[PDB]
């Protein structure tokens, strides 16, 4: 569940305990323990091989520098994307596909975690689906009728309007449906009746 | 060479965190590939009838007239980025890692996408698959740009005429200006020439008699060898270090361009997106 | 050198006694005896991977060999190399190990770890139609969750008790380098100001801190 | 080295599955060349 | 001595962060007392 | 070395003299002297911020 919260732990943790663990490892001298080089040379010995343990500790502590400004900078472009995620989703409905959760974006919210956040997004998931016969357009009067905002459907017998993601059977009248050219031009117009009121 | 072995196992576990960045790299590119083309959970298909109100997609749907599944303009575009170099780095230590998505199953996932674009429209990205006509697909889609749907179901063949040439102008241009397909050479490019300068440094003496450590552990003397192999055992290690710092530079940066490259897909082909540009 | 010496297809000038490869590797050489050339190609050598379920379940496990036609080294070859271990199930499941190529595996029922391409996802045929339309009928409004890292932890390094420990001389020689001593530290300050202006642009949004009602 | 520990009985004679550690006795110095090795009871 | 000490004793350490637990919880409460209440308001102009 | 040498409640085994930490470092050590368990600390130490 939280997976992408412990990896960055188990990073910074690894990360450290390869720091300590490279103090032992000879790069080209005698020994590992500071006090074992000048307690057994002469010093135009020491200064020799004593500075091939500070210049192998030095490129370890360089490296795990660069390795930490990586790994910054992977924090920051999070950071970023989940600050953009919390103006845009808690912040105001946004109507970015995926952006938001899953589905059609209607609210957020969010909480804290260590080291990071959790946004808990509410997604309208249309279920129970049915088929539909549409059509374009109706021709009453000789003139053409298009849908304002909605979708024809026919339960077979009868041309209704509903909305474009919820089933609402409603009749056709001069409201919704506008008037825009002639009945000749738009291929698979039907006919009906526009009931005005 | 054993003597070398030896003094890299004396050297320290150094060669345990680029092992283990070259895996973490590896497992964020196999990553990258799913995050963007495995968005959609059912796979869907193309129907056989392929009257979609009268435009053509003869040229992105998957041809079934050729071996691996694939669309002309996929064709077109898979043969234009190209003992040999490959095998010579594989015999000296440089070996690449088959990806985990192969190339039917990212051609059978950009079909399915296509399958549910065009005949589900923009409600397979948002849920379960609504069957709607193109033609109706596109009325509902102008009217996002403030263009109303008496213009489409008004101007439809026209609009399919400007469509199909379109499409074909696409694969007209594809085939010609090199300078086009540029930033999916620079990646190959740039990995070529990672690949080469970590294997021509192995030639290059960091300070020694010669680059052979055979030579130097025989045209020499144990205390003076002892120094001598030294110097090429920390450059080495220090240009690997280097070359791991530079690929992990490259997969921060493809990484970038891949969470991009998900989030157009997730607002452009999975809905109408009303963001310029 | 070591190595497999196969006979060869070059055609050496009379003059030349060695060969290399495209980037300082030698492929091939001329016999010091009667006229002939050879082949130097590389020992069998190759990368070793263990797929294991967790030593919580059972403790069998799988090699996969990199780069080897099973003839080199159930048995299995897939473009990744020679799996062995597993057995190729002609069945598709989701992808639980992956081994690469498209080509997973798991811990299934005899409890054995066996082998299987990955699959895709479902097989769903939308029915298009020329006049055809799902409206939907009933909601189902879920709660998804996400999780996003905000911050990461600020380290600091000191070069008098990680380069030397419990000297002097060691101090003393160290400064005689260059200033690698205060540029890391300066950089893992600028990463501890980064992470500490991480949270301030993403929790720190409104200015005035609202109070939910009793009721 | 060396190390006492029980080994209440069990099956027929085997080496029991328990692990334990062994502790060195004594560091006598020596510098001989042995190749074998030779038994003796009472 | 644990690992969290012994990594202390040779020069490596952690600095405390600048925000609590309790202030990032606090900040939380604050955006749902705005998102639950108030609406899109409380992040243009006044709640 | 450098640091204090307090007095431990570990269970050095006759055979076992020294002793090291997880970063391969010697926390305690047997005194030359009389038979005594030791433990090494190292010396007071910080960061100094202005
Ligand atoms: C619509 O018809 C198609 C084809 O018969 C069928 O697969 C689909 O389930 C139907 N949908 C509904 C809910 O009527
Ligand atoms: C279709 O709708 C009309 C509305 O008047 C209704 O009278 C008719 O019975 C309905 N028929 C079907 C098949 O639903
Ligand atoms: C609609 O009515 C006109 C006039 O009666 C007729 O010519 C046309 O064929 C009809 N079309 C349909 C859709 O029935
Ligand atoms: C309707 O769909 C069918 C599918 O085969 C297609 O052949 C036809 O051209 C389309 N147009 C009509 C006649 O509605
Ligand atoms: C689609 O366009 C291609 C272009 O080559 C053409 O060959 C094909 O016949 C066209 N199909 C239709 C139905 O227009
Ligand atoms: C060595 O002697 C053999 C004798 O048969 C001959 O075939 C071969 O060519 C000779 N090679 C050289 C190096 O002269
Ligand atoms: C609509 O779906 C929800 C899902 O929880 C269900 O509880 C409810 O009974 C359904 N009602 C209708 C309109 O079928
Ligand atoms: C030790 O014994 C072996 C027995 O084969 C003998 O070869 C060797 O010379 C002896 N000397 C040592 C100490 O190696
Ligand atoms: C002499 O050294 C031994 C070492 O174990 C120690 O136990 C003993 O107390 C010492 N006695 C004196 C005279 O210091």
């Amino acid at each position: 569940a939280l997976g992408k919260l412990q990896d960055v732990v188990n990073h910074n943790a690894q990360a450290l305990n390869t720091l300590v663990k490279q103090l032992s490892s000879k790069f080209g001298a005698i020994s590992s323990v500071l006090n074992d080089i000048f307690s057994r040379l002469d010093p135009p010995e020491a200064e020799v091989q004593i500075d091939r343990l500070i210049t192998g500790r030095l490129q370890s502590l360089q490296t795990y520098v660069t390795q930490q400004l990586i790994r910054a900078a992977e924090i920051r472009a999070s950071a970023n994307l989940a600050a953009t995620k919390m103006s845009e989703c808690v912040l105001g409905q946004s109507k970015r596909v995926d952006f938001c959760g899953k589905g059609y974006h209607l609210m957020s919210f969010p909480q804290s975690a260590p080291h990071g956040v959790v946004f808990l997004h509410v997604t309208y998931v249309p279920a129970q689906e049915k088929n539909f016969t549409t059509a374009p357009a109706i021709c009453h009067d000789g003139k053409a009728h298009f849908p304002r905002e909605g979708v024809f459907v026919s339960n077979g017998t009868h041309w209704f309007v509903t909305q474009r993601n919820f089933y609402e059977p409603q009749i056709i009248t001069t409201d919704n449906t506008f008037v825009s050219g002639n009945c000749d031009v738009v291929i698979g117009i039907v006919n009906n009746t526009v009931y005005d009121p | 060479s054993t003597e070398c072995s030896n003094l890299l196992l004396q050297y320290g576990s150094f060669c345990t965190q680029l092992k283990r960045a070259l895996t973490g790299i590896a497992v964020e590119q196999d990553k990258n590939t799913q995050e963007v083309f495995a968005q959609v959970k059912q796979i869907y298909k193309t129907p056989p009838i392929k009257y979609f109100g009268g435009f053509n997609f003869s040229q992105i749907l998957p041809d079934p007239s050729k071996p691996s599944k694939r669309s002309p303009i996929e064709d077109l575009l898979f043969n234009k980025v190209t003992r040999d170099l490959i095998c010579a780095q594989k015999f000296k230590g440089l070996t690449v890692l088959p990806p985990l998505l192969t190339d039917e199953m990212i051609a059978q996932y950009t079909s399915a996408l296509l399958a549910g674009t065009i005949t589900s429209g923009w409600t397979f990205g948002a849920g379960p698959a609504l069957q709607i006509p193109f033609p109706m697909q596109m009325a509902y889609r102008f009217n996002g740009i403030g263009v109303t749907q008496n213009v489409l179901y008004e101007n439809q063949k026209l609009i399919a005429n400007q469509f199909n040439s379109a499409i074909g102008k696409i694969q007209d241009s594809l085939s010609s200006t090199p300078s086009a397909l540029g930033k999916l050479q620079d990646v190959v490019n740039h990995n070529a020439q990672a690949l080469n300068t970590l294997v021509k440094q192995l030639s290059s003496k960091f300070g020694a008699i010669s680059s052979v450590l055979n030579d130097i552990f025989s045209r020499l003397d144990p205390p003076e060898a002892e120094v001598q192999i030294d110097r090429l055992i920390t450059g080495r290690l220090q240009s690997l270090q280097t070359y791991v710092t530079q690929q992990l530079i490259r997969a921060a940066e493809i990484r970038a361009s891949a969470n991009l490259a998900a989030t157009k897909m997730s607002e452009c082909v999975l809905g109408q997106s009303k963001r310029v540009d | 050198g070591t190595g497999v010496l196969t006979e060869s297809n070059k055609k050496f000038l009379p003059f030349q006694q060695f060969g290399r490869d495209i980037a300082d590797t030698t492929d091939a050489v001329r016999d010091p005896q009667t006229l002939e050339i050879l082949d130097i190609t590389p020992c069998s050598f190759g990368g070793v991977s263990v797929i294991t379920p967790g030593t919580n379940t059972s403790n069998q496990v799988a090699v996969l060999y990199q780069g080897v036609n099973c003839t080199e080294v159930n048995v299995f070859q897939t473009r990744a190399g020679c799996l062995i271990g597993a057995e190729y199930v002609n069945n598709s499941y989701e992808c639980d190990i992956p081994i690469g190529a498209g080509i997973c595996a798991s811990y299934q029922t005899s409890q054995s770890i066996i082998a299987y391409t990955m699959s895709l996802g479902a097989e769903n045929s939308v029915a298009y139609s020329n006049n055809s339309i799902a409206i939907p009928t009933n909601f189902t409004i879920s709660v998804t969750t996400e999780i996003l890292p905000v911050s990461m932890t600020k380290t600091s390094v000191d070069c008098t008790m990680y380069i030397c420990g419990d000297s002097t001389e060691c101090s003393n020689l160290l400064l005689q380098y260059g200033s690698f001593c205060t540029q890391l530290k300066r950089a893992l300050t600028g990463i501890a100001v980064e992470q500490d202006k991480n949270t301030q642009e993403v929790f720190a949004q409104v200015k005035q801190i609202y109070k939910t009602p009793p009721i | 080295y060396s190390k006492h520990t029980p080994i209440i009985v069990r099956e027929p004679e085997d080496l029991p599955q328990g692990f334990s550690a062994l502790e060195p006795l004594v560091d006598l110095p020596i510098g001989i060349n042995i190749t074998r090795f030779q038994t003796l009871l009472a």
